[PDB]
DNA sequence: ATTTTTATGTATCAGCTGATACATAAAAAT
DNA sequence: TTTTATGTATCAGCTGATACATAAAAAT
DNA sequence: ATTTTTATGTATCAGCTGATACATAAAAAT
DNA sequence: ATTTTTATGTATCAGCTGATACATAAAAAT
């Protein structure tokens, strides 16, 4: 739930970490997602599709189950219900 | 020119074939083209879960479309239900191939920015139709439209050139089928419309755009 | 991003930043459309005035939109048709037609950027087709208030400030209803504690939640 | 949205078609899922778990596209998106 | 399945005869000694404790293939009832004793195993009903319930899922710790969120799964 | 009997430690396995996508746990959260194993439907007390329960012998921490139990049980 | 108020005494009863119903009338006041 | 500082319009 | 057949139209 | 067939209880 | 040892929900 003013796009915001890129998204019923990079550079940004990004947060679901927490897993079970 | 400068991005390219009702983009795919509709018509739509299509617009003649391509490129995935309403020939330029195509050719540049700017008015005029609340007024609004874009010059009106069901009119003007019907037979009962197989034809156009004072 | 950078050298040199204040207009119909804008900081309203003295909103723009569109298609010979007002306080570009026939076979890396600008405004107002296209004037306001997060919504502390200021009919002019209305309904979005008006300014919470509502 | 009567679990709906093997699932949050074959008898139910349910409905989906229409996908799209 | 089976082979002799049971007819009392182990075959059988204030708390409300009297498989004859069971519908079952089932489990490992498969189940429907009661909110914890009812007594109909019972809104109340007035009032608000139909005194939900969604 | 029989089951099976606050297993675990809690406590709970806990019961000693394996075998998956609420010793057997194991012995048949039956009363005797309508009456008659598996004897009264936090209490009750508190400060006011060390401490338990008359 | 920890139904209440034979009760309603046999290893738990259960105490009162104390007959008195009445 | 013009809250009822269901015509299937 | 589209009828409940009191904003 | 007991719909009002927020104590952390 | 994270006490609202009472419908009694 966390926001970010994309330049061209508007509001974002915060899908999940990784490790820390953090993927966010478009407020509008989600139609395209950004990585981002919090470099000194400043805010470096990469765009993705659905495809990809659906895959992408799955597996961060299967990797908090494995070797993670739970509080997290379970969050991130209702983002990810929310968008796809 | 639109017809003429995308004739040339590829070797030419060629003309691509499209049968009635056939689609051409589904949500999912990733969005790495540009299109442009040469002949007939095509729905774009919004699909919800609910199994619920609203149509965005209906293209006409030499409209760009696909235009998601053109922000991210390929990386990007579609979102609505690109179908051919009519039969339909059209060219389908990628992305890559147009950054190309675009400091290749600034006579190009014009020429686009041109197609481009007609789409952002058309998509604004449905905007108006819309936001009328007498869903009266917003049907006719609506039927100017069609008459504009795909009217035939006909004996005592202009002909609708293209078959329009009540669910694809009711889909695009945020109402049932049902409402539809009931006041295109109280405008035939006003006898401003006629049916004439399957197709709507208008009665003096001007006036009923004149109710729009 | 480069759209800004772009306009910056179209020269009366490069090309001066306007300043314009609350309220004031930009055009008019019956204005000569000769010119395409560019808006850099601030809110735009486009609305049509019909004879009766009704405001219809028809886009409500944001940060590096391209407007003005119509200077594209014939050029000075047609005259304007819709209101465009600045809605907050607004810095723009506003080159000239015959100066932009120059600037395209100039570059067409700016014919590139222009493209990807009026890209956006086909989605922008495509967008505003699916919210009005709704029913439910529940929904459809609900839909309308997601933009303008998405479009001007601040990071706040329990939720997200819409950081512009809004009349009721401001926005029953956008969706096509009553001030009325939108007053009943709002006061059911703050008994569903969903909203929250602070300093004249909509709130509202983990929007996210509001828009799976449309799946 | 077939509807089933198992003898111990109560009433079950059905997911999806294969080929005329169907899933069928649990009311209260498909909490387990059941193929089932009408043979004369029937008495034939084959239960399975949530990982091996979800890759099974998730082959279907390809599989339409792959080759069938698009609303038998447009549907089980619908259910797939209500279980998981 | 074959619980049904099962207990038709552990007969008088012979087979055993299948009990018949009238509509709210008690199957057994508080202060009857625990010899029997039961299986209802089909209809409802209520399960309630009675207080000495005259008030009735449902455990749970079983259906077909369902084993029930448990308190006999612990010491046998020498326990005395608590719960009242009676049967919340028209009712077939058995009932065979408890020294008939010692020999009945030696004699038979294929019944061992599809007893332990009964006893499994009615852990699970009652460890159900936990989740159901936990809520905290009223109108949650009788959506929660009435998914349980069609789940078990729901046939389909028309438009939705009719629970193939008839309900009393105290009988309700009991089941979900509540009064009957409440019941009423949640169910009335539910009519006007058309979620739910009484035709006949029988409910009738719509759209199951979007009910079980509501509670993600 | 359970703790004797179950030493049985392997040469003979290990006894597995686990500290507090550790979980036994999660959802999405196939069901493979037999429990058996010899010291200690253990919590099952439900887990909401929405963050929401709910707990389904708080076992005691010598209590069969991990029933579903006896259904299908492995074939299903849990959906429970089994938390070590204290610190806690179990056993573990499998389900194969335990095929062999019960066939083997009959005495284990007999000591393990008495373990099952316990179960379901346990259950249901949670349901009479969420049956409450009054949430003062619904504390208490949880609060017994709570002094008849955990309770010591005391200077006093009965000290629930467990440290428990009023959510966890609340979490079991179906309501908020702050009523636990709220009435637990009532109960205080009444002076029908004290707090000391953290732990619920009962005046008379006899008292408040002729309260349910 | 004597208490033992039973292996499967957990804690038990002493009734009363007896001669060896100490009659306990299950703590939650009181739903069961035990005839407890304290010896060397010789611990037996051996369950009783409620009818079988009231005479036994009831018998009790009446031993402690004819020729037994007061006092353990007043605290008996309590007991089955407490489980029965 | 006084005005006044414009925006807002509150309360009602009339009628279009969405939801539901059915008969019939047209068009696609088949 | 068989699917899909269309006309017709009848409802419940939003929502637009009308009118007024009061607060806020712009004008002065 | 007569009566009558039980079940239901509707209307009201008083107070417990969940939601929200804050200060402070107790426990974990490091 | 410090800090700081987690648990507890207090204070105040608004709105379910239990209590109370009545007329009428449906079911069991007769
Ligand atoms: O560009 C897309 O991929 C979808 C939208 C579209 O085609 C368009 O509006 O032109
Ligand atoms: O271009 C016009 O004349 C009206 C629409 C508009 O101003 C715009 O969208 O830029
Ligand atoms: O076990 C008993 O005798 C009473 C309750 C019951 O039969 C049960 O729930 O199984
Ligand atoms: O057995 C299961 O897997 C869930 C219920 C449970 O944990 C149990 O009572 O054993």
């Amino acid at each position: 739930e966390n926001y970010l003013n994309h330049p061209t796009f508007g509001l974002l915001y915060q899908i999940c970490s990784f490790g820390s890129k953090e993927l966010f998204a478009t407020l509008y019923a989600q139609r395209l997602f950004f990585l981002v990079a919090f470099d000194a550079r400043g805010t470096r940004f990469e765009p993705i599709g659905r495809n990809e990004a659906r895959m992408l947060v799955d597996n961060r679901l299967r990797q908090l189950r494995r070797d993670a927490s739970l509080q997290e897993y379970n969050q991130l079970q209702q983002v990810f219900k929310q968008t796809f | 020119s639109l017809l003429t400068m995308f004739r040339e991005l590829g070797l030419p390219l060629q003309i691509e074939q499209f049968e009635r009702g056939k689609t051409i983009f589904f949500p999912g795919d990733p969005a790495e083209r540009v299109y442009l509709l040469v002949k007939g018509a095509v729905k774009l739509s919004r699909v919800y879960e609910s199994g619920e299509e609203i149509t965005v617009a209906l293209l006409r003649e030499n409209s760009v479309f696909g235009v998601l391509s053109l922000l991210t490129g390929q990386r990007s995935d579609r979102f609505y239900h690109a179908v051919a309403f009519t039969p339909v020939q059209l060219f389908s330029v990628p992305i890559e191939f147009m950054q190309k195509a675009l400091i290749e050719r600034p006579e190009l540049a014009n020429v686009m920015l041109q197609g481009l700017s007609s789409r952002i008015l058309q998509t604004e005029m449905m905007i108006e139709t819309l936001a009328h609340r007498d869903m009266g007024s917003r049907l006719v609004s609506f039927l100017l439209i069609l008459c504009r874009d795909f009217g035939i010059p006909s004996p005592d009106g202009i002909t609708i050139d293209l078959k329009l069901s009540h669910q694809a009119i009711a889909e695009a003007i945020g109402s049932t089928r049902v409402t539809v019907t009931r006041l295109l037979g109280d405008l035939r009962e006003s006898k401003l419309i006629a049916i004439h197989k399957k197709r709507i034809t208008v009665f003096n156009p001007v006036a009923l755009s004149q109710q729009f004072s």
